[PDB]
């Protein structure tokens, strides 16, 4: 790892700088050396500040919301030194952290790197509440390459099937939640008793991780096939028959 | 409570009170239960179906 430090104190220059500093090392590191690299950035809502102070000492009038109009072209710069090239082999990947600005999904931060980024997570605040050490939600989450991110030639050939199964069972057991909420129990089915439970277990096991815990991708697929087999196979829908044949005994 | 709304409902309910046998008639008894049966189904159907 090599780590950098901007304290919220230190001039904001050096803020500006910093970030472009750090991807000139990673860039080297990935492209003269054959290593793969990932680069994680924090806080750029602060990077964002420090925009806005230099735009405002060289004296250019504001756009949208007092934000500099020329942010597009800085996030983009930053932004996008990364992936494969030919005749190589490193390669580089980007996670950047935002903060929301009282939830405002349309404020020009979020909405910008959103579409410069592809795909996001989210960090929902109510499993906070609910003391889940990672607050990660799964119903507005999205990724884009993750067609081909996995397949036969990597892990596992189930995983995309379980995904979507699992994907599927959990908004409509959020649904089945809802109902809960006003019809009440007596008038339920069984079938929706095992989604209550399928909710209720992947809650409390699998999206729980723990601060010192380590999982390797077979034991997650692992642990979702366990979440998975609760239902009979033909409620399984959207998994092809074959997966089920050889994995659900 | 079938749902959020309250639902009246009925129950065939027996008192058990002594019914009046009559035999005085040339001891058609025999013909009086087997009324006593089929009108009771009966009764109970009606009960379900109110």
């Amino acid at each position: 790892v090599c780590l950098f430090l901007n304290l919220a104190n230190d001039p904001t220059i050096e803020r500006i700088i910093t970030p472009r500093l750090a991807l000139t090392t990673a860039e080297f590191l990935a492209y003269q050396c054959e290593k793969h690299v990932l680069v994680i950035l924090t806080d750029m809502s602060s990077y964002a500040e420090a925009l806005r102070e230099v735009s405002a000492a060289r004296e250019e009038v504001p756009g949208r919301r007092g934000f500099p109009g020329y942010m597009y072209t800085d996030l983009a710069t930053i932004y996008e030194r990364a992936g494969r090239v030919e005749g190589r082999n490193g390669s580089i990947t980007q996670i950047p952290i935002l903060t929301m600005p009282n939830d405002d999904i349309t404020h020009p931060i979020p909405d910008l790197t959103g579409y410069i980024t592809e795909g996001q997570i989210y960090v929902d605040r109510q499993l906070h509440n609910r003391q889940i050490y990672p607050p990660i939600n799964v119903l507005p989450s999205l990724s884009r390459l993750m067609k081909s991110a996995i397949g036969e030639g990597m892990t596992r050939k189930d995983h995309a099937d379980v995904s979507n199964q699992l994907y599927a069972c959990y908004a409509i057991g959020k649904d089945v939640q809802a109902m809960k909420a006003v019809v009440g129990e007596e008038a339920l089915t069984s079938d929706d008793l095992l989604y209550l439970e399928f909710l209720q277990k992947f809650e409390k096991n699998f999206i729980t991780q723990g601060p010192y815990e380590n999982r390797t991708v077979y034991e997650t697929l692992d642990i979702g096939w366990q979440l998975l087999r609760i239902f009979p196979k033909e409620m399984l829908k959207r998994i092809p028959q074959s997966t089920l044949s050889e994995f659900y005994p | 409570n079938v749902a959020g709304v309250t639902l009246p409902v009925f129950e065939h309910y027996h008192e058990g009170t002594d019914s009046y046998e009559l035999t005085g008639l040339a001891r058609g008894g025999e013909q009086l239960a087997k009324l006593k049966r089929n009108y009771a189904k009966a009764v109970e159907l009606l009960v379900e179906l109110a």
